[PDB]
């Protein structure tokens, strides 16, 4: 997935 | 979110403010086009991580699906960095406070091809904010409006945007503006967002040209953000 | 600055330009750019009838139209496409759906049309919004700036007057005013994208572009 | 420019 997608979760 | 009062809206937004970060500015060496863009892309990259934390604390934002959250940030991130930059440059006429250790005038911006044109618009926006005496409470409302509005056209978001409008009016009345002065200043503030869009689009085209001429390496995140435009 | 709100509204309504008449990839942008060139001539006459515009210097008038012209074309296009869900009425005889499209811009225009339909934008509000775009879009790029801002405040007053006259509460007036001005950020975005597209057309030197449009690019 | 003469 997009980097941004992961960062929004962490 | 829709149940917050205006004062609670303002308090939440103020407490969500990201920190001011330092650049990797190395004073031992002169600037080049590559090293100056390197500083700005490195800073923007580190600011984006704090941006994400902040966006999760903008009321109504966590209610959205992950895909919608991605879209809004992809659309607004550079406008948000720029309105932040303008805000913290307000008390430095003629300069842009990219970071506490990176406070530049337009002559230093000429180092990067195509940069001074964007530098001059940011300086003008900062001057506009200074002559309108933009307050921190108004600034945080405007920055949240950008997050929610810029990607919206591409009901819940609009109800939250209405609440922020209510909050701006409440701030203005609390400061003693007449009823006519309230709607005039609301319009003046929101019209600056059109100029911030404009500057973001110029900076995105500028970042793209920096990538495409191999001037500086962009992080994976910055590459994906650019790529969404 | 002395007109009443109703006088402001009737002046802007009176100045409204006419709607003009106009496939391959080259031929369709031939039509769009030929149409845009003819509309620009009428735009110039309209701008001269926006109250306060003639008070500005010729240099300032040129700068404002150079910055705003595609934004103004685009809000006009959205306005006349509003009653045609899912289509853009470039001309009465040139009604397109998205499959005929560019499409990135097309979709943005369609979403703006649907937003105007959603808020039931009124003709009187539309002409105010188009004058705001003209006066606002280049004002950031001393006495002349204060005059533009004084006229801008007058049009805001006029917008609010229209909403009060329509029965809106104070809270509803402020919310709808903000809703309308935020759409102007999206219009700025679409004009920026459309300029870039126009610039690529001039580089590819296939579509014929008028001397006037070529000078409008040059300014951007 | 053309816009000059048009205005
Ligand atoms: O909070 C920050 C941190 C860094 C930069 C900025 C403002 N960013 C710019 N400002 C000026 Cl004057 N010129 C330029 S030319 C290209 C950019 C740019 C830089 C990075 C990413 C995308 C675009 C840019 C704000
Ligand atoms: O009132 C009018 C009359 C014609 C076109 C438009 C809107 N113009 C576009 N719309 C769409 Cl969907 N796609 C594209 S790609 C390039 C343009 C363009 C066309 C002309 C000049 C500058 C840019 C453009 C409004």
């Amino acid at each position: 997935h997009k980097i941004l997608h992961r960062l929004l979760q962490d | 979110a829709l149940s917050l009062t205006a004062d609670q809206m303002v308090s939440a937004l103020l407490d969500a403010e990201p920190p001011i970060l330092y650049s990797e500015y190395d004073p031992t060496r002169p600037f080049s086009e590559a090293s100056m863009m390197g500083l700005l892309t490195n800073l923007a990259d580190r600011e984006l991580v704090h941006m994400i934390n902040w966006a999760k604390r903008v009321p109504g934002f966590v209610d959205l699906t992950l895909h919608d959250q991605v879209h809004l940030l992809e659309c607004a991130w550079l406008e948000i960095l720029m309105i932040g930059l303008v805000w913290r440059s307000m008390e430095h006429p003629g300069k842009l406070l990219f970071a506490p250790n990176l406070l530049l005038d337009r002559n230093q911006g000429k180092c990067v091809e195509g940069m001074v044109e964007i530098f001059d618009m940011l300086l003008a926006t900062s001057s506009r904010f200074r002559m309108m005496n933009l307050q921190g409470e108004e600034f945080v409302c405007l920055k949240s409006i950008i997050l929610l509005n810029s990607g919206v056209y591409t009901d819940h978001i609009h109800r939250v945007l209405d609440k922020i409008t209510d909050t701006l009016i409440h701030l203005m009345a609390k400061a003693g503006l007449t009823l006519q002065q309230q709607h005039q200043r609301l319009a003046q503030l929101l019209l600056i967002l059109s100029h911030i869009r404009h500057m973001s689009n110029k900076g995105m085209e500028h970042l793209y040209s920096m990538k495409c001429k191999n001037v500086v390496p962009l992080s994976d995140l910055l590459l994906e953000m650019l790529d969404a435009h």
